[PDB]
RNA sequence: CGAAUCGCCACUUCUCUUAUCUGGGUGCUCUGCCCGCCCUUGUCGGCGCCCAGUACCUUCAUUUUCACAAGAU
RNA sequence: CAUAAGAAUUGAGGCACCAAGUGGGCCUUCUUCGGUAAGCGGAGCAGGCGAUGCGGAAUGAACCGCUUAGGGAUAUGUGG
RNA sequence: AACGACAAUGGAAGUACCUUCAUUUCUUUUUUUUACGGCCAGACCCAACCUCGCCGCGCAAUUUCGGUUCAACAUCCUUCA
């Protein structure tokens, strides 16, 4: 056996986070987010009790040392998500048959596609929270935010899923409700 | 010693079975419980494929009498200690006949004892303490196996009342600690008293 | 045991012969000891070897009494675990016992009465010469035996 | 308050490779041992497995306070060495075997004839 | 929280060899698993190389130079008096005493069993607050049933009329009591 | 290191003790051999080939034990012939810091059983040395030679039942890892 | 008498032919939550905090602690 | 019979009378033929099995170890 | 008053039960168990199997850059060499 190590985390700033356990709790502007993480300890030391946290490393294996960035990363974004939250955009995107897409709020009704076939409809997990916005040439618009990308996007990338299509050629097919921005609510602090 | 109660939390299912296979063997009525925390190697997947085989067999004819499939988690542990047993001994079977598992934990029995757990069946101790691994329940959920749901909400109970109990004895143990004290450092001194470096 | 050794040896020998007329002792003994008897009549209790009787046999052993509830008796060394506390019986006298006392046949008698007292006297002072066969501890009062587990190859002492 | 002064062991088995054992030598581990060097001061010492007799209610025989009687019986038998790190140890008897399942029977570990 | 980090002056405890719990210091890391180690001790520790499953570092890091000489440590590790610190560290109890619990007596040990005896029944439930606390089942419930029994006493079973009886009763122990020893 | 583990002999040999060769030339190794039975063995052998000469002709003056420096680290180098693979001799270049060319020799011989297979016959092991820059090559060498390295370290064993106490019958007490 | 299932425990002792029970939870990442902290703030090093671990009960009332009657029949 | 230099053995050798029982083999390291092949066929050497069991290879004619009075006590074998 | 997971009888082994045989026997006799020259084996405890020779060690020395520190310098030496 080969010394790897194991541990806890790297840190930026303005935003607390666990630094204890499996899991990182992370806290700031938009709240608190925070995620218990599984064989996913590795050499800590805090560098600042306030002010740096680091977990880079040393010895171990080859597999090892890749998971160390993916964990600061996606703690990182815990961050990001409880600073400056989660913007989705989609639109709908059709050109034979004409889309509508409401939003419920608490779920997200899909209609019209080919005629309409089934309804698609996705409810509103936690904190995607779902706008259909139309006006400033809001455009065949769905708004997918909150703070965790995570789940904005996991809720997003389901959508896609939601508009697939099968039989008779992508070389006539392309509509569907596509991801159009992916990105943070906004600039924040 | 008797009447023996074994804690399988997390304790390496294999190892914690010869062990036991070893124990029954030179002749003790022995217990286990924790027995959900028993523990498979790694995956789901894996647990699966092995069980679902295992499952899957038959006795062509009469399909009924081949294996049976109890779906328990101390069932699986304790048929593995048969496995691991010489079954077919008369005298293991009475051996057999001797034993003792139940799953979960039927309560009143632990309180002033019970701390018991066995050596190599430590299952982190066991296993690499960075390897994957996956846990009995899961497994016997993931073949079913019907009181998951149930025995959680007895678990949450016998945790209460053992808490319960447990400031309880929190109150007394520091009266207990309040044992003295006082007068007992006139312990002796001819012939070498050093009762002062032995115990006090 | 101990030292420096071929001992006891006289420039002339390695070699031969061992008693006669003069009894041979067990291998390991010495008298005056605590033995704690180990089976049969008083399995478990604290008592005192005097000395082994006329011929290679068996140690006289007695509390006294009291302190433990010893009678006297004739014991094998193999029946006993020595201790390593040890008393002169030098004014202990121990003269007089010849196993002839000791056939039940001829064993409550005054003569027995007498002896053990006798004994039990000369016991008592050199015990008292040197406290804690009695006082407390015992040595020789005790009650528990063997609790399970370290089992006396491991009782070092 | 009591004896108890021999250790409560178990007679383990016959000696054993594979097509041959030997019913002649038995094994028992002796509780808290486990500790060959340590079981080698054992050695040779006299085991007793007291039973019960069950059956038929013999005690031909009185010694005991005398008119002995029981209808528990008891065996003897002495060890020979030692194995196993875990102290195996080997025993003998002066006769031959100990029932026919006192084996696995748990079984007594007197500490004498002393050779202290 | 992990923490004891090994740091090349380093004290570390002797866990199974033979050699063990005798002391010595980080002189070498070599690698792995292995170590060199150092002391003063006359006779055991020498320079010695240690197998690190074998090693429990005790939290006393000293600096000195990674590779190094014994009469530079001899003295500087003298001077960190960290064999004491270590020396006064608790976990050192029962071992130190262990190689003198197998040498001790039965008339030690049963003192040493007394001294528990001792207090036992004398400083605990002796007396009488925390004993009017739990207390013990008997006296909690004796306090408790007391209550209860105020029950009698006091209260709605009993003792206003059937009491006088119990005073009847009491005597009635009392009159047989002198009559039994009477005779 | 140091399991001790195989044994390093220097063997010094010569030719013919015929007059035919009047006068043989002499020749030395220090050799990593786990006897002297291999050693000369060996000795022999690359004289049987590389040499071309039969032992059962020719004569071994001596082979004699060849101790290490001292106490210490000194960083080796090795350098290695294998033939296996059914495709023959083969070299490579490794590198162990230690106290003891020998642990480095029986560190290899493992590290190419488990590492590349091997067996030891098949090897020729052609060196060691004490690598004096602040290199020293191998990453793993240098990566523990820092000053100032050290470390954390977490989460093994000691043998849990044991005759050292105690089998089955435990835990009296309560459980995590421990440290 | 110089070993000899022995006389106990015990048809109301029994998971068993001879310690009570020292009790509950958890992770490796902690020897007390331990903790807390400080500190070239590191791999840390130092300091601190608390009682809490410092596994762990063996029954006369003792045997903190004098001590005493009684074996042998 | 020395060399000054180069055996070991030799639990006898010599030597013979006369009668049985056998002639289908089969298995193997090694060499090797026929044919794609074949647990195939077909030879060469040695050894087995056959015609033996014991001990080893969860299972095996021939693989491993090893052969056998009857035991006892001990230690090994292969193998764990 | 014999027994039964289910092969069946089978070996071997011991116990239980036995209907059991034959033998020997104590107020100077038998019986199980301790114990015992010289023996007659096996295991423990300490001594040493030598020795020429390096090895090294020490010193200095060169090369030789590393831990300290925030790093450089000290500290050309942490040290390998």
């Amino acid at each position: 056996m080969k010394i790897k190590s194991h541990d806890q985390i790297t840190f930026p700033e303005d935003v607390t986070v666990s630094v204890k356990d499996r899991i990182v709790t992370v806290k700031g502007k938009r709240g608190t987010l925070t995620k218990d993480l599984r064989h996913l300890q590795l050499d800590f030391r805090v560098n600042k009790k306030l002010r740096t946290f680091t977990a880079v490393r040393w010895f171990g294996n080859k597999i090892n040392n890749s998971t160390i960035n993916t964990a600061l990363s996606h703690v990182r974004n815990m961050i990001t998500g409880v600073t400056k939250g989660f913007r989705f955009k989609v639109r709908f995107a059709y050109a034979h048959f004409p889309i509508s897409v409401t939003v419920e709020n608490q779920l997200v009704e899909i209609r019209n596609f080919l005629g309409e076939k089934r309804v698609r409809r996705q409810v509103v997990a936690d904190d995607v929270k779902v706008y259909r916005t139309d006006a400033a040439l809001v455009k065949d618009e769905l708004v997918l935010e909150g703070n965790d990308l995570e789940q904005v996007s996991r809720e997003a990338a389901v959508m896609h899923q939601l508009c697939l299509v099968k039989k008779k050629d992508i070389r006539k097919f392309l509509d569907g409700i596509y991801v159009q921005t992916k990105t943070n609510i906004e600039v924040d602090e | 010693p008797d009447i023996i109660v074994i804690d399988l939390k997390d304790h390496v299912l294999g190892r914690a079975a010869a062990i036991v296979a070893k124990q029954l063997l030179l002749g003790k009525k022995i217990t286990v419980v924790r027995c959900e925390k028993l523990t498979i190697a790694g995956s789901e997947i894996r647990n699966k494929i092995k069980y679902l085989q295992f499952l899957r067999k038959r006795k062509l004819s009469n399909p009924k009498l081949g294996p049976f499939h109890h779906r328990s988690p101390s069932d699986v542990f304790i048929r593995t200690v048969r496995s691991m047993l010489p079954r077919y001994t008369k005298r293991g079977q009475r051996a057999l006949r001797q034993l003792v598992a139940y799953e979960g934990v039927p309560v009143n029995v632990v309180r002033t004892g019970g701390r018991v757990v066995i050596p190599k069946a430590q299952r982190h101790n066991c296993y690499r303490n960075e390897r994957r691994f996956t846990v009995l329940g899961n497994m016997c959920k993931h073949v079913g196996w019907k009181y998951s749901d149930v025995v959680e909400k007895l678990e949450a109970a016998r945790i209460e009342k053992s808490g319960r109990h447990h400031k309880k004895m929190e109150k007394v143990r520091v009266a207990w600690k309040n044992a003295r004290k006082e007068a007992l450092k006139k312990m002796p001194q001819k012939n070498v008293e050093v009762l002062k470096k032995f115990g006090l | 045991p101990a030292a420096t050794k071929k001992a006891v040896e006289k420039k002339a020998k390695k070699v031969s012969r061992k008693s006669p007329e003069y009894s041979t002792v067990r291998k390991s003994c010495k008298p005056g000891t605590i033995a704690i008897i180990l089976a049969g009549r008083f399995r478990g209790r604290r008592a005192v070897i005097l000395k082994q009787l006329p011929k290679n046999g068996p140690l006289v052993i007695s509390g006294p009494m009291k302190y433990s509830g010893v009678p006297i008796r004739r014991i094998d060394s193999r029946y006993i675990i020595a201790t390593s506390t040890r008393v002169d019986l030098t004014g202990v006298d121990t003269s007089a016992i010849t196993p002839e006392i000791f056939k039940r046949e001829k064993k409550v008698s005054d003569e027995r009465a007498q002896l053990q007292n006798a004994i039990d006297t000369a016991l008592i002072q050199a015990i008292k010469k040197d406290p804690l066969g009695k006082e407390m501890a015992g040595y020789l009062h005790s009650v528990f035996t063997i609790k399970p587990g370290d089992a006396p190859h491991r009782l070092k002492w | 308050k009591s004896p108890r002064l021999y250790m409560k062991g178990t007679l383990a088995g016959y000696t054993r490779g594979l097509h041959g054992q030997n019913k002649n030598t038995a094994l028992v581990r002796i509780e808290n041992v486990n500790t060959t060097e340590d079981a080698k001061w054992y050695v040779g010492k006299r085991v007793c497995y007291v039973y019960h007799g069950y059956k038929i209610k013999r005690c031909v025989r009185w010694s005991k306070a005398p008119a002995r009687r029981s209808n528990t019986r008891a065996i003897w038998g002495r060890i020979t060495r030692p194995h196993g790190t875990s102290g195996t140890v080997r025993v003998k008897f002066n006769g031959s075997s100990v029932p026919a399942s006192a084996i696995g029977r748990r079984i007594r570990v007197y500490l004498y004839p002393s050779r202290i | 929280v992990k923490a004891n980090y090994i740091r090349a002056g380093r004290l570390v405890r002797i866990l199974r060899g033979p050699r063990q719990n005798r002391v010595g210091v980080i002189v070498d890391i070599v690698d792995a698993n292995r170590v060199l180690v150092e002391n003063p001790c006359e006779q055991k520790m020498w320079r010695h190389v240690q197998n690190l499953k074998n090693v429990e570092p005790l939290k006393f890091c000293v600096s000195i130079s990674r590779n190094c000489s014994t009469k530079a440590l001899k003295e500087a590790l003298e001077s960190k008096k960290v064999l004491e610190k270590y020396a006064a560290t608790k976990v050192r109890r029962p071992h130190r005493a262990k190689k003198a619990f197998a040498e001790s007596t039965d008339f030690e040990r049963y003192q040493l069993r007394v001294a528990k005896r001792s207090r036992a029944y004398w400083a605990r439930k002796i007396f009488d607050e925390n004993d009017k606390k739990n207390p013990v089942s008997w006296h909690k419930v004796a306090l408790k049933k007391l209550l209860k029994n105020a029950k009698k006493v006091d209260s709605t079973p009993a003792a206003k009329k059937r009491v006088e009886k119990a005073r009847a009763a009491r005597k009635a122990r009392l009159a047989a009591g002198k009559s039994k020893t009477k005779v | 290191m140091v399991r001790p583990h195989l044994r390093h002999y220097c063997v010094v040999g010569r030719e013919t003790p015929s007059e035919k060769n009047p006068q043989p030339t002499v020749y030395k190794f220090e050799v990593f051999a786990p006897n002297f039975v291999v050693a000369k063995s060996r000795f022999w052998r690359m004289m049987r080939e590389k040499n071309k000469v039969k032992s059962t002709h020719g004569d071994v003056l001596s082979c004699k034990v060849v101790k290490d420096r001292k106490l210490a680290a000194r960083n080796y180098s090795v350098d290695i012939a294998y033939y296996s693979q059914r495709c023959g001799y083969t070299h490579m270049v490794k590198e162990f810091r230690d106290v003891c060319k020998a642990g480095a020799v029986s560190q290899a011989y493992n590290d190419l059983a488990s590492r590349h297979r091997a067996r030891y016959h098949n090897i020729e092991v052609l060196g060691v040395k004490s690598i004096p820059n602040h290199e020293v090559r191998r990453l793993n060498v240098a990566q523990f030679h820092p000053h100032n390295l050290s470390f954390p370290l977490l989460q093994r064993r000691v043998k849990a039942p044991r005759k050292d106490r105690v089998i089955f019958v435990k835990k009296n007490s309560k459980r995590a890892v421990v440290a």
